[PDB]
């Protein structure tokens, strides 16, 4: 139901030391899962998901090794990823969302927002 | 009592009393689960899915969100239920 | 041996009545892990390689 | 890996049919078909969920809608449209190791 | 039974009965004879 603020100024030649941080909700925090997906032009755009509390994955998809490093706090009831050592093909990270239950496979039944940022010859 | 100069046969496999502890643990747990709660209405036809993060697990087994209709107190008066059952208590039949 | 069992899945329970207080499955709070069993490994191997000398 | 199916960028002249389909991004699903939704988005809002746990209609937008599906190879329908439907549908459907779509719409209605 | 010494009572007949799910009926057929049935006071 709240949307899911966001922060992102990735502007940086490949080295890719930049934090991108979500928030909280009105609903709860726990007991749920999360995922990430970004933003191409029109060529399905992202599948990157993450975990419960505790949960067993770090990586979601290929291609992304070594520098996806998704992490959880349940205690100010928001988390935050880091994309070390940056590729090119790559806009930004843009939005997140939530699996919800009563489904069956996984869906993702909010979207907080989206943010666009350029990486690459400032 | 230890005993001195004796010797005996000696036979398992064909003992009596392997039987009679055989016979009673039966008469003891019918005895025991007998005179509480029974039910007979909870086996009604059912529609059921599996749970969400069932696949978020190194369980990626069934855990099947599922859901009936039970009658109440009173006999005029149905009610609608949640619960999970594992893939083992439950089979279908042969939409939903 | 050690055996156990994570998830601590809390209950509830309704009444099918008249005086039938029926206990049901309610609903998993935390992650899953399914039931298993630790061993101690070399003394499984010493057992093992006793009983068949 | 998959390969999804989407016709083109589809048109309509508000004739309540319109019927896109995706037959087999993959491989056949087991009896827990789990084949995943289908969402929208317009070039003016996020992404958004249509239908939901492979069958049935949200909770949340009309009835007016809904889509068939069996074990592999499936489509949608739709029933009368009107202006805010003419939108950009994707079809992800695979749920086991990776999430994938590949599919996607442009629906436009014609003047 | 009109085609018998035994020129009396069959009844070849049928009724609803629960099965095994208590939402579902079914429709069964079979015999009692006269002496094991009567009416109460259309078919
Ligand atoms: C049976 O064998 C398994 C296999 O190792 C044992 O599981 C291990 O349990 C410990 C205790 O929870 C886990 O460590 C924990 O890691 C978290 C990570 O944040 C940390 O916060 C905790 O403080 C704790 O250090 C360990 O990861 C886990 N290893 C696995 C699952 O591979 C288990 O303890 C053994 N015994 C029983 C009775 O099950
Ligand atoms: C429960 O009973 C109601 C009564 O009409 C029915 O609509 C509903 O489909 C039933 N649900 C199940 C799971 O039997
Ligand atoms: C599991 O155990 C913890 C121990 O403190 C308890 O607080 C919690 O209510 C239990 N049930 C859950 C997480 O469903
Ligand atoms: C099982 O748990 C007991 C608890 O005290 C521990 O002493 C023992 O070492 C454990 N056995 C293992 C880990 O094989
Ligand atoms: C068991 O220990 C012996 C050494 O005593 C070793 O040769 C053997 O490979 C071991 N077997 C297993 C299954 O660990
Ligand atoms: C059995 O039930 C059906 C349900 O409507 C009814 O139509 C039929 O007449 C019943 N037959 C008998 C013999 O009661």
């Amino acid at each position: 139901e709240v949307q899911l603020q966001e922060s992102g100024g990735d502007l940086v030649k490949p080295g890719g030391s930049l934090k991108l941080s979500c928030a909280a909700s009105g609903f709860t925090f726990s007991r749920y899962g999360m995922s990430w997906v970004r933003q191409t032009p029109d060529k399905r755009l992202e599948w990157v998901a993450t975990i419960s509390s505790g949960g067993s994955y770090t990586y979601y998809p290929d291609s992304v090794k070594g520098r996806f490093t998704i992490s959880r706090d349940n205690a100010k009831n928001t988390l935050y990823l880091q994309m070390s050592s940056l590729k090119s093909e790559d806009t930004a990270m843009y939005y997140c969302a939530r699996h919800g239950i009563t489904t069956v496979g996984v869906a993702m039944d909010y979207w907080g927002q989206g943010t666009y940022s350029h990486v690459s010859s400032a | 009592i230890h005993l001195e100069n004796v010797t005996e046969e000696f036979n398992m496999w064909k003992n009596n009393m392997v039987e009679q502890m055989h016979e009673d643990i039966i008469s003891l747990w019918d005895q025991s689960l007998k005179p509480c709660v029974k039910l007979t209405p909870l086996c009604v036809t059912l529609q059921c899915t599996n749970y969400a993060p069932n696949l978020l697990s190194n369980m990626r087994g069934e855990l099947k969100q599922c859901s009936f209709n039970m009658t109440t107190e009173l006999r005029d008066k149905k009610q609608k239920v949640y619960s999970l059952f594992y893939r083992l208590d439950v089979v279908q039949i042969n939409s939903n | 041996i050690n055996c156990t069992r994570p998830n601590n899945n809390t209950v509830k329970s309704i009444r099918i009545g008249p005086g039938q207080a029926f206990y049901y499955f309610g609903d998993i709070i935390g992650d899953i892990r399914m039931a298993h069993c630790n061993v101690s490994k070399a003394t499984w191997n010493e057992t093992l390689g006793k009983v068949v000398k | 890996i998959v390969m999804t199916q989407s016709p083109a960028s589809l048109a309509v002249s508000l004739g309540q049919r319109a019927t896109i389909s995706c037959k087999a991004s993959q491989s056949v699903d087991y009896d827990g078909d789990s084949y995943m939704n289908w969402y929208q988005q317009k070039p003016g809002q996020p992404p958004k969920l249509l239908i939901y746990a492979a069958s049935n209609l949200e909770s949340g937008i009309p009835a007016r809608f809904s889509g068939s599906g069996s074990g592999t190879d499936f489509t949608l329908n739709i029933h009368p449209v009107e202006e805010e439907d003419a939108a950009t549908y994707y079809c992800q459907q695979s749920n086991e190791d990776p999430y994938t779509f590949g599919a996607g719409t442009k629906l436009e209605l014609k003047r």
